[PDB]
Protein backbone atom coordinates (compact mmCIF):
# COMPACT_ATOMS: atom_id res chain seq x y z
CA UNK A 1 0.00 0.00 0.00
CA UNK A 2 0.85 3.47 -0.48
CA UNK A 3 -0.03 6.56 0.16
CA UNK A 4 0.55 9.96 -1.07
CA UNK A 5 -0.55 13.80 -1.22
CA UNK A 6 0.44 17.00 -2.67
CA UNK A 7 -0.20 21.49 -2.79
CA UNK A 8 0.85 24.14 -3.61
CA UNK A 9 -0.20 27.42 -5.73
CA UNK A 10 1.82 29.59 -7.92
CA UNK A 11 1.08 33.81 -8.85
CA UNK A 12 2.23 35.87 -11.62
CA UNK A 13 2.41 39.64 -12.76
CA UNK A 14 3.36 41.70 -15.09
CA UNK A 15 4.56 44.41 -12.91
CA UNK A 16 6.05 41.99 -10.28
CA UNK A 17 7.23 38.63 -8.89
CA UNK A 18 7.27 35.36 -10.15
CA UNK A 19 6.32 32.41 -7.66
CA UNK A 20 7.75 29.22 -9.50
CA UNK A 21 7.36 25.62 -8.29
CA UNK A 22 8.59 22.59 -10.98
CA UNK A 23 7.62 20.02 -8.72
CA UNK A 24 4.06 20.57 -9.13
CA UNK A 25 4.63 19.52 -13.08
CA UNK A 26 3.60 23.06 -14.40
CA UNK A 27 5.95 26.43 -13.92
CA UNK A 28 3.84 29.58 -14.66
CA UNK A 29 6.17 29.64 -17.92
CA UNK A 30 3.35 26.86 -19.25
CA UNK A 31 0.73 30.02 -18.54
CA UNK A 32 2.46 32.94 -19.64
CA UNK A 33 3.23 30.71 -22.69
CA UNK A 34 0.27 29.52 -23.41
CA UNK A 35 -2.23 32.45 -22.90
CA UNK A 36 0.03 34.58 -25.00
CA UNK A 37 0.34 32.09 -27.90
CA UNK A 38 -3.46 31.27 -27.21
CA UNK A 39 -4.62 34.85 -27.90
CA UNK A 40 -2.16 35.58 -30.55
CA UNK A 41 -3.10 32.74 -32.60
CA UNK A 42 -5.93 32.40 -31.22
CA UNK A 43 -6.53 29.27 -30.39
CA UNK A 44 -4.01 26.11 -29.22
CA UNK A 45 -1.00 25.66 -30.94
CA UNK A 46 1.19 22.42 -30.28
CA UNK A 47 4.12 24.46 -29.45
CA UNK A 48 2.61 24.73 -25.76
CA UNK A 49 3.58 22.67 -22.90
CA UNK A 50 2.80 18.56 -23.79
CA UNK A 51 3.25 18.41 -20.12
CA UNK B 1 13.26 29.76 -16.74
CA UNK B 2 12.34 26.23 -17.27
CA UNK B 3 14.22 25.18 -13.88
CA UNK B 4 13.90 28.23 -11.72
CA UNK B 5 12.32 28.27 -8.36
CA UNK B 6 11.25 30.59 -5.86
CA UNK B 7 10.17 34.03 -6.48
CA UNK B 8 11.86 37.39 -7.61
CA UNK B 9 10.11 40.41 -7.62
CA UNK B 10 10.64 43.10 -10.49
CA UNK B 11 10.71 46.95 -9.87
CA UNK B 12 11.93 49.43 -12.32
CA UNK B 13 12.06 53.29 -11.52
CA UNK B 14 13.59 55.24 -14.30
CA UNK B 15 18.06 53.91 -14.57
CA UNK B 16 17.75 51.14 -12.15
CA UNK B 17 16.58 47.85 -11.39
CA UNK B 18 16.95 45.42 -8.70
CA UNK B 19 16.70 41.72 -8.24
CA UNK B 20 15.68 39.86 -5.49
CA UNK B 21 15.89 36.24 -4.64
CA UNK B 22 15.55 33.56 -2.10
CA UNK B 23 14.05 29.96 -1.40
CA UNK B 24 13.58 27.35 0.98
CA UNK B 25 14.03 23.77 0.44
CA UNK B 26 13.68 20.96 2.49
CA UNK B 27 13.10 17.09 2.29
CA UNK B 28 12.80 14.17 4.58
CA UNK B 29 13.37 10.08 4.64
CA UNK B 30 12.60 7.49 6.80
CA UNK B 31 12.98 3.18 6.56
CA UNK B 32 11.98 0.62 8.45
CA UNK B 33 13.08 -2.82 8.32
CA UNK B 34 11.81 -5.96 10.50
CA UNK B 35 12.59 -9.49 9.29
CA UNK B 36 11.83 -12.60 11.41
CA UNK B 37 13.38 -16.48 11.19
CA UNK B 38 12.99 -19.90 12.78
CA UNK B 39 15.77 -22.89 11.88
CA UNK B 40 17.86 -25.08 14.08
CA UNK B 41 21.15 -24.29 15.65
CA UNK B 42 23.98 -25.76 13.46
CA UNK B 43 21.77 -24.96 10.43
CA UNK B 44 22.20 -22.16 8.58
CA UNK B 45 19.00 -20.39 7.25
CA UNK B 46 19.24 -16.70 5.10
CA UNK B 47 16.05 -14.98 3.71
CA UNK B 48 15.84 -12.06 1.26
CA UNK B 49 13.74 -9.64 -0.56
CA UNK B 50 14.04 -7.53 -3.26
CA UNK B 51 14.47 -6.77 -7.21
CA UNK B 52 16.77 -8.61 -9.42
CA UNK B 53 18.87 -6.54 -11.86
CA UNK B 54 21.98 -7.17 -14.48
CA UNK B 55 24.92 -5.56 -14.72
CA UNK B 56 27.30 -5.64 -18.02
CA UNK B 57 30.32 -7.75 -16.19
CA UNK B 58 27.94 -10.58 -21.16
CA UNK B 59 26.64 -10.02 -17.59
CA UNK B 60 25.16 -11.59 -14.48
CA UNK B 61 22.54 -11.66 -12.21
CA UNK B 62 22.48 -8.66 -9.37
CA UNK B 63 20.17 -8.93 -6.34
CA UNK B 64 18.95 -5.71 -4.03
CA UNK B 65 17.36 -5.64 -1.01
CA UNK B 66 17.24 -7.19 2.48
CA UNK B 67 19.60 -10.31 2.42
CA UNK B 68 19.76 -11.07 6.31
CA UNK B 69 21.39 -14.25 7.00
CA UNK B 70 22.20 -15.88 10.07
CA UNK B 71 23.98 -18.55 12.20
CA UNK B 72 22.56 -19.60 15.90
CA UNK B 73 24.27 -21.46 18.09
CA UNK B 74 22.58 -21.86 21.55
CA UNK B 75 25.05 -22.05 24.58
CA UNK B 76 23.87 -22.08 28.28
CA UNK B 77 20.58 -23.06 29.05
CA UNK B 78 20.20 -18.96 27.96
CA UNK B 79 22.48 -17.79 25.63
CA UNK B 80 23.13 -17.62 21.89
CA UNK B 81 25.37 -17.00 18.90
CA UNK B 82 24.80 -14.77 16.42
CA UNK B 83 26.92 -14.29 12.96
CA UNK B 84 25.45 -12.54 11.40
CA UNK B 85 25.49 -10.55 8.26
CA UNK B 86 23.07 -8.55 5.92
CA UNK B 87 22.59 -5.60 3.88
CA UNK B 88 19.44 -3.35 2.75
CA UNK B 89 20.68 -2.01 -0.46
CA UNK C 1 5.87 -18.95 -16.50
CA UNK C 2 9.35 -19.47 -18.13
CA UNK C 3 11.65 -16.16 -19.93
CA UNK C 4 15.25 -16.03 -21.41
CA UNK C 5 17.71 -13.48 -19.95
CA UNK C 6 21.07 -13.03 -22.33
CA UNK C 7 23.69 -14.71 -19.85
CA UNK C 8 23.80 -16.32 -26.11
CA UNK C 9 21.25 -16.83 -23.20
CA UNK C 10 19.49 -19.67 -21.00
CA UNK C 11 16.48 -20.68 -19.49
CA UNK C 12 14.56 -18.69 -16.33
CA UNK C 13 11.92 -19.32 -14.48
CA UNK C 14 9.58 -17.35 -12.91
CA UNK C 15 7.03 -18.15 -9.59
CA UNK C 16 6.62 -20.33 -7.00
CA UNK C 17 9.21 -23.09 -6.56
CA UNK C 18 8.04 -24.69 -3.41
CA UNK C 19 10.56 -28.17 -2.74
CA UNK C 20 10.84 -29.78 0.84
CA UNK C 21 12.30 -33.12 2.80
CA UNK C 22 10.13 -34.30 4.89
CA UNK C 23 11.99 -36.35 7.91
CA UNK C 24 9.69 -38.17 10.40
CA UNK C 25 11.41 -38.91 13.57
CA UNK C 26 9.32 -39.10 17.01
CA UNK C 27 5.40 -40.51 16.55
CA UNK C 28 4.32 -37.22 16.21
CA UNK C 29 7.11 -34.93 14.32
CA UNK C 30 8.17 -33.69 11.37
CA UNK C 31 11.54 -32.10 9.73
CA UNK C 32 11.24 -30.20 7.10
CA UNK C 33 14.20 -28.26 4.87
CA UNK C 34 12.60 -26.22 2.93
CA UNK C 35 13.09 -23.43 0.24
CA UNK C 36 11.17 -21.02 -2.33
CA UNK C 37 10.77 -18.30 -3.62
CA UNK C 38 7.30 -16.03 -5.10
CA UNK C 39 8.66 -14.62 -8.07
CA UNK C 40 7.02 -12.24 -10.70
CA UNK C 41 8.16 -9.59 -13.18
CA UNK C 42 7.18 -6.20 -13.18
CA UNK C 43 8.76 -3.69 -15.72
CA UNK C 44 6.50 -0.75 -15.46
CA UNK C 45 9.62 0.66 -15.97
CA UNK C 46 12.98 -0.20 -15.24
CA UNK C 47 16.85 -0.40 -16.67
CA UNK C 48 16.46 -2.16 -19.59
CA UNK C 49 19.91 -0.98 -21.73
CA UNK C 50 19.16 -2.50 -24.81
CA UNK C 51 20.89 -5.30 -23.23
CA UNK C 52 18.80 -7.92 -21.00
CA UNK C 53 15.08 -6.50 -19.87
CA UNK C 54 14.52 -7.66 -16.52
CA UNK C 55 13.37 -7.08 -12.72
CA UNK C 56 12.73 -10.64 -11.08
CA UNK C 57 10.94 -9.21 -8.04
CA UNK C 58 11.89 -12.15 -5.40
CA UNK C 59 11.31 -13.42 -2.16
CA UNK C 60 13.55 -16.33 -1.08
CA UNK C 61 13.24 -18.43 2.09
CA UNK C 62 15.20 -21.55 3.48
CA UNK C 63 15.71 -22.76 6.84
CA UNK C 64 14.98 -26.33 8.79
CA UNK C 65 12.15 -26.74 11.82
CA UNK C 66 10.82 -29.16 13.97
CA UNK C 67 6.93 -29.18 13.67
CA UNK C 68 4.35 -31.51 15.53
CA UNK C 69 2.10 -33.00 13.17
CA UNK C 70 -1.37 -30.89 12.94
CA UNK C 71 -0.09 -27.61 13.74
CA UNK C 72 -0.24 -23.93 12.46
CA UNK C 73 3.40 -22.46 12.16
CA UNK C 74 4.83 -19.27 12.00
CA UNK C 75 7.92 -19.78 9.78
CA UNK C 76 9.23 -16.34 8.32
CA UNK C 77 8.20 -12.69 8.36
CA UNK C 78 8.55 -8.78 7.27
CA UNK C 79 6.76 -5.87 7.77
CA UNK C 80 7.79 -2.66 7.02
CA UNK C 81 6.95 0.85 6.51
CA UNK C 82 9.04 3.89 4.34
CA UNK C 83 8.30 7.57 4.54
CA UNK C 84 9.30 10.78 3.04
CA UNK C 85 8.24 14.60 2.71
CA UNK C 86 9.25 17.45 0.02
CA UNK C 87 8.95 21.07 1.20
CA UNK C 88 9.73 24.54 -0.24
CA UNK C 89 8.63 28.11 0.50
CA UNK C 90 9.60 31.26 0.04
CA UNK C 91 11.52 32.12 3.61
CA UNK C 92 10.00 34.26 6.16
CA UNK C 93 6.66 33.08 5.05
CA UNK C 94 4.10 30.77 4.86
CA UNK C 95 5.03 31.15 8.71
CA UNK C 96 1.35 31.72 10.44
CA UNK C 97 -0.40 28.14 9.65
CA UNK C 98 -3.61 29.21 8.91
CA UNK C 99 -2.60 32.86 7.12
CA UNK C 100 0.46 31.63 5.58
CA UNK C 101 -0.32 28.22 3.92
CA UNK C 102 -0.44 30.02 0.60
CA UNK C 103 3.20 30.09 0.24
CA UNK C 104 4.19 26.25 1.08
CA UNK C 105 4.50 23.23 -1.71
CA UNK C 106 4.10 20.09 -0.01
CA UNK C 107 4.66 16.38 -1.62
CA UNK C 108 4.26 13.84 0.85
CA UNK C 109 4.16 10.52 0.44
CA UNK C 110 4.44 6.80 2.37
CA UNK C 111 4.46 2.85 1.67
CA UNK C 112 3.88 0.07 3.95
CA UNK C 113 4.53 -3.43 3.62
CA UNK C 114 4.27 -6.76 5.41
CA UNK C 115 4.94 -10.15 4.37
CA UNK C 116 4.00 -13.95 6.50
CA UNK C 117 5.04 -17.40 5.91
CA UNK C 118 3.19 -20.34 7.42
CA UNK C 119 3.81 -24.12 6.90
CA UNK C 120 1.94 -27.55 8.25
CA UNK C 121 2.15 -30.73 7.75
CA UNK C 122 -0.06 -34.01 8.22
CA UNK C 123 0.79 -37.39 8.89
CA UNK C 124 -0.77 -39.97 6.88
CA UNK C 125 -0.99 -43.83 8.22
CA UNK C 126 -3.39 -45.48 5.67
CA UNK C 127 -5.95 -46.26 3.49
CA UNK C 128 -8.61 -44.66 6.33
CA UNK C 129 -6.41 -41.49 7.14
CA UNK C 130 -6.02 -40.88 3.57
CA UNK C 131 -9.81 -40.50 2.62
CA UNK C 132 -10.33 -37.65 5.00
CA UNK C 133 -7.20 -35.79 4.19
CA UNK C 134 -8.08 -36.29 0.21
CA UNK C 135 -11.54 -35.62 0.48
CA UNK C 136 -12.07 -33.03 3.02
CA UNK C 137 -9.29 -30.59 0.74
CA UNK C 138 -10.96 -31.55 -2.32
CA UNK C 139 -13.48 -30.21 -0.69
CA UNK C 140 -11.73 -27.47 0.42
CA UNK C 141 -11.17 -26.89 -3.36
CA UNK C 142 -15.02 -27.15 -4.50
CA UNK C 143 -16.06 -24.43 -1.79
CA UNK C 144 -14.18 -21.74 -4.06
CA UNK C 145 -14.71 -23.38 -7.34
CA UNK C 146 -18.42 -23.57 -6.74
CA UNK C 147 -18.04 -20.15 -4.39
CA UNK C 148 -19.14 -17.64 -7.33
CA UNK C 149 -20.83 -19.40 -11.00
CA UNK C 150 -23.24 -22.04 -10.60
CA UNK C 151 -22.15 -24.50 -13.06
CA UNK C 152 -22.83 -28.55 -13.54
CA UNK C 153 -19.72 -29.72 -14.04
CA UNK C 154 -18.56 -34.04 -15.62
CA UNK C 155 -15.21 -33.42 -14.35
CA UNK C 156 -15.59 -32.09 -10.60
CA UNK C 157 -18.43 -34.81 -9.70
CA UNK C 158 -17.38 -37.36 -11.53
CA UNK C 159 -13.83 -37.36 -9.96
CA UNK C 160 -15.93 -36.88 -6.48
CA UNK C 161 -17.66 -40.48 -7.32
CA UNK C 162 -14.08 -41.41 -7.50
CA UNK C 163 -13.16 -39.98 -4.00
CA UNK C 164 -16.95 -41.52 -2.27
CA UNK C 165 -15.47 -44.72 -2.85
CA UNK C 166 -24.72 -47.20 -7.46
CA UNK C 167 -28.22 -46.62 -6.48
CA UNK C 168 -26.94 -44.42 -3.39
CA UNK C 169 -25.39 -42.48 -6.47
CA UNK C 170 -29.50 -41.94 -7.81
CA UNK C 171 -31.26 -41.02 -4.71
CA UNK C 172 -28.66 -38.48 -3.47
CA UNK C 173 -28.81 -36.87 -6.83
CA UNK C 174 -32.57 -36.39 -6.42
CA UNK C 175 -32.87 -35.28 -3.08
CA UNK C 176 -30.28 -32.26 -4.36
CA UNK C 177 -32.24 -32.00 -7.08
CA UNK C 178 -34.88 -31.10 -4.99
CA UNK C 179 -33.58 -28.73 -3.07
CA UNK C 180 -32.78 -26.14 -5.39
CA UNK D 1 -39.93 -34.45 -17.49
CA UNK D 2 -43.32 -33.46 -16.87
CA UNK D 3 -44.64 -36.13 -14.01
CA UNK D 4 -41.33 -37.95 -13.61
CA UNK D 5 -39.28 -36.09 -12.54
CA UNK D 6 -41.77 -35.09 -9.75
CA UNK D 7 -42.19 -38.01 -8.94
CA UNK D 8 -38.46 -39.55 -8.65
CA UNK D 9 -37.93 -36.24 -5.89
CA UNK D 10 -40.78 -37.20 -3.71
CA UNK D 11 -40.20 -41.09 -3.75
CA UNK D 12 -36.94 -40.43 -3.00
CA UNK D 13 -36.74 -38.47 -0.02
CA UNK D 14 -39.91 -40.35 1.37
CA UNK D 15 -37.65 -43.52 0.81
CA UNK D 16 -34.55 -41.88 2.25
CA UNK D 17 -36.55 -40.49 4.95
CA UNK D 18 -37.90 -44.17 5.86
CA UNK D 19 -34.53 -45.23 5.71
CA UNK D 20 -32.94 -43.40 8.35
CA UNK D 21 -36.80 -44.24 10.16
CA UNK D 22 -35.47 -48.08 10.32
CA UNK D 23 -31.82 -48.00 9.55
CA UNK D 24 -30.38 -45.07 11.55
CA UNK D 25 -32.23 -44.77 14.16
CA UNK D 26 -34.45 -42.04 13.64
CA UNK D 27 -37.09 -42.99 15.82
CA UNK D 28 -37.88 -39.27 16.03
CA UNK D 29 -39.47 -39.97 12.33
CA UNK D 30 -43.16 -40.85 11.97
CA UNK D 31 -44.48 -44.33 10.51
CA UNK D 32 -44.29 -44.99 6.70
CA UNK D 33 -47.55 -43.18 5.72
CA UNK D 34 -47.09 -40.00 6.93
CA UNK D 35 -44.02 -39.96 5.73
CA UNK D 36 -45.53 -40.64 2.30
CA UNK D 37 -48.53 -38.39 3.32
CA UNK D 38 -45.26 -35.48 3.75
CA UNK D 39 -44.11 -35.95 0.96
CA UNK D 40 -47.51 -35.14 -1.25
CA UNK D 41 -47.15 -32.32 0.82
CA UNK D 42 -44.12 -30.74 -0.40
CA UNK D 43 -45.53 -31.56 -3.84
CA UNK D 44 -48.61 -29.86 -2.95
CA UNK D 45 -46.34 -26.75 -1.25
CA UNK D 46 -44.89 -26.07 -4.82
CA UNK D 47 -48.21 -26.51 -6.55
CA UNK D 48 -47.35 -29.32 -8.64
CA UNK D 49 -50.27 -31.70 -9.86
CA UNK D 50 -51.95 -33.79 -7.48
CA UNK D 51 -49.04 -36.56 -7.24
CA UNK D 52 -51.26 -40.38 -6.74
CA UNK D 53 -50.34 -41.48 -3.11
CA UNK D 54 -50.21 -45.51 -4.28
CA UNK D 55 -47.86 -44.43 -7.24
CA UNK D 56 -45.62 -42.81 -4.84
CA UNK D 57 -45.70 -45.71 -2.47
CA UNK D 58 -44.52 -48.16 -5.32
CA UNK D 59 -41.92 -45.83 -6.30
CA UNK D 60 -40.60 -45.21 -3.22
CA UNK D 61 -40.43 -48.55 -2.35
CA UNK D 62 -38.66 -49.49 -5.16
CA UNK D 63 -36.03 -46.57 -4.23
CA UNK D 64 -35.67 -47.72 -0.90
CA UNK D 65 -34.48 -51.12 -2.10
CA UNK D 66 -31.49 -49.73 -4.02
CA UNK D 67 -30.58 -47.95 -0.68
CA UNK D 68 -30.58 -51.37 1.02
CA UNK D 69 -28.88 -53.38 -1.56
CA UNK D 70 -26.48 -50.49 -2.25
CA UNK D 71 -22.55 -51.73 -1.37
CA UNK D 72 -22.36 -48.77 0.30
CA UNK D 73 -21.04 -48.11 4.60
CA UNK D 74 -24.21 -47.99 6.92
CA UNK D 75 -22.59 -45.16 8.59
CA UNK D 76 -21.86 -43.23 5.37
CA UNK D 77 -25.21 -43.48 4.13
CA UNK D 78 -27.40 -42.48 7.41
CA UNK D 79 -24.52 -39.66 7.73
CA UNK D 80 -25.47 -38.77 4.06
CA UNK D 81 -29.30 -38.62 4.58
CA UNK D 82 -28.98 -37.36 7.63
CA UNK D 83 -27.70 -34.46 6.12
CA UNK D 84 -29.37 -34.48 2.84
CA UNK D 85 -33.46 -35.33 4.20
CA UNK D 86 -32.45 -32.30 6.94
CA UNK D 87 -35.00 -29.44 5.15
CA UNK D 88 -37.73 -32.41 4.39
CA UNK D 89 -37.48 -33.44 7.74
CA UNK D 90 -38.32 -29.96 8.66
CA UNK D 91 -40.97 -29.68 6.37
CA UNK D 92 -42.37 -33.03 7.77
CA UNK D 93 -42.43 -31.41 11.59
CA UNK E 1 1.23 -24.02 -23.34
CA UNK E 2 2.62 -20.26 -24.81
CA UNK E 3 0.41 -17.18 -24.69
CA UNK E 4 2.39 -14.23 -25.79
CA UNK E 5 -0.73 -12.33 -26.30
CA UNK E 6 2.35 -9.80 -25.34
CA UNK E 7 5.74 -10.95 -23.90
CA UNK E 8 9.56 -9.72 -23.66
CA UNK E 9 11.01 -10.78 -26.84
CA UNK E 10 13.86 -8.30 -27.83
CA UNK E 11 14.33 -9.92 -31.25
CA UNK E 12 16.28 -12.79 -29.55
CA UNK E 13 14.23 -16.15 -28.25
CA UNK E 14 10.87 -15.17 -28.61
CA UNK E 15 9.11 -17.63 -25.61
CA UNK E 16 6.72 -17.90 -22.38
CA UNK E 17 6.41 -21.19 -21.97
CA UNK E 18 3.78 -21.08 -18.84
CA UNK E 19 4.28 -24.42 -17.09
CA UNK E 20 3.64 -26.70 -14.17
CA UNK E 21 5.68 -29.17 -12.89
CA UNK E 22 5.28 -31.81 -10.48
CA UNK E 23 7.48 -34.36 -9.19
CA UNK E 24 7.17 -37.08 -5.91
CA UNK E 25 6.35 -40.64 -5.03
CA UNK E 26 3.82 -42.18 -3.26
CA UNK E 27 2.14 -45.15 -1.91
CA UNK E 28 -1.53 -46.38 -3.09
CA UNK E 29 -3.84 -48.85 -2.78
CA UNK E 30 -5.23 -50.20 -6.02
CA UNK E 31 -8.40 -49.10 -7.15
CA UNK E 32 -8.30 -45.41 -5.15
CA UNK E 33 -8.76 -41.88 -6.04
CA UNK E 34 -6.15 -40.19 -4.66
CA UNK E 35 -5.08 -36.38 -3.94
CA UNK E 36 -1.86 -35.57 -5.24
CA UNK E 37 -0.80 -31.35 -5.76
CA UNK E 38 -3.00 -28.79 -5.27
CA UNK E 39 -2.62 -24.72 -5.31
CA UNK E 40 -5.48 -22.39 -4.82
CA UNK E 41 -4.86 -18.49 -4.96
CA UNK E 42 -6.74 -15.13 -5.41
CA UNK E 43 -5.14 -11.52 -6.17
CA UNK E 44 -6.43 -8.27 -5.86
CA UNK E 45 -5.07 -4.55 -6.48
CA UNK E 46 -7.11 -1.27 -6.32
CA UNK E 47 -6.48 1.96 -7.53
CA UNK E 48 -7.67 5.30 -6.71
CA UNK E 49 -6.96 9.52 -6.72
CA UNK E 50 -9.65 11.87 -6.03
CA UNK E 51 -9.08 15.67 -5.37
CA UNK E 52 -8.51 16.25 -1.87
CA UNK E 53 -10.80 16.85 0.78
CA UNK E 54 -13.71 16.16 -1.70
CA UNK E 55 -15.17 13.36 -2.50
CA UNK E 56 -15.92 13.03 1.26
CA UNK E 57 -20.18 12.35 1.08
CA UNK E 58 -20.15 9.29 -0.51
CA UNK E 59 -23.40 9.58 -2.05
CA UNK E 60 -23.01 12.90 -3.17
CA UNK E 61 -19.06 13.14 -3.33
CA UNK E 62 -18.60 10.20 -5.60
CA UNK E 63 -18.62 12.64 -8.19
CA UNK E 64 -14.59 13.08 -7.76
CA UNK E 65 -12.91 10.01 -7.48
CA UNK E 66 -11.63 7.87 -9.88
CA UNK E 67 -11.33 3.66 -9.39
CA UNK E 68 -10.02 1.39 -10.80
CA UNK E 69 -10.30 -2.32 -9.13
CA UNK E 70 -9.29 -5.63 -10.41
CA UNK E 71 -8.88 -9.63 -8.91
CA UNK E 72 -7.82 -12.63 -9.83
CA UNK E 73 -8.46 -16.05 -8.76
CA UNK E 74 -6.89 -19.51 -9.36
CA UNK E 75 -7.01 -22.77 -8.13
CA UNK E 76 -4.90 -25.90 -9.67
CA UNK E 77 -5.49 -29.68 -8.54
CA UNK E 78 -3.85 -33.41 -9.09
CA UNK E 79 -5.18 -36.80 -9.08
CA UNK E 80 -4.14 -40.08 -10.00
CA UNK E 81 -5.56 -43.45 -9.75
CA UNK E 82 -3.46 -47.03 -10.39
CA UNK E 83 -5.73 -50.45 -11.12
CA UNK E 84 -3.87 -53.80 -11.05
CA UNK E 85 -4.69 -56.29 -14.03
CA UNK E 86 -3.65 -59.87 -13.30
CA UNK E 87 -4.72 -61.79 -16.40
CA UNK E 88 -7.15 -61.89 -19.38
CA UNK E 89 -10.07 -61.94 -17.82
CA UNK E 90 -9.45 -59.11 -15.53
CA UNK E 91 -8.18 -57.13 -18.96
CA UNK E 92 -11.36 -57.13 -20.54
CA UNK E 93 -13.44 -55.28 -18.10
CA UNK E 94 -10.62 -52.68 -17.96
CA UNK E 95 -10.29 -51.87 -21.57
CA UNK E 96 -14.12 -52.06 -22.87
CA UNK E 97 -15.35 -50.30 -20.06
CA UNK E 98 -12.56 -47.83 -20.64
CA UNK E 99 -13.28 -47.42 -24.01
CA UNK E 100 -17.24 -47.16 -23.85
CA UNK E 101 -15.88 -44.23 -21.74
Amino acid sequence: DADGLNLGIQWANKNAGMTQFTNSGLPISTAIAGANQYNKDGTISSSLASA
Amino acid sequence: LGSFNGIAAGFYQGNWAMLLTALSSSTKNDILATPSIVTLDNMQATFNVGQEVPVLTTVERKTVGIKLKVKPQINEGDAVLLEIEQEVS
Amino acid sequence: QEVPVLTTVERKTVGIKLKVKPQINEGDAVLLEIEQEVSSVADSASSTSSDLGATFNTRTVNNAVLVGSGETVVVGGLLDKTVTDTADKVPLLGDIPVIGALFRSDSKKVSKRNLMLFIRPTIIRDRDEYRQASSGQYTAFNNAQTKQRGKESSEASLSNDLLHIQAFRQVSAAIDAFNL
Amino acid sequence: ISSQAQLEQLSSVAAGTRYLKNKCNRSDLPADETIYRAAVNVGKARGWGNIDVATLSQNSDRLYQQLLQDSTPEATQCSQFNRQLAPFIASLR
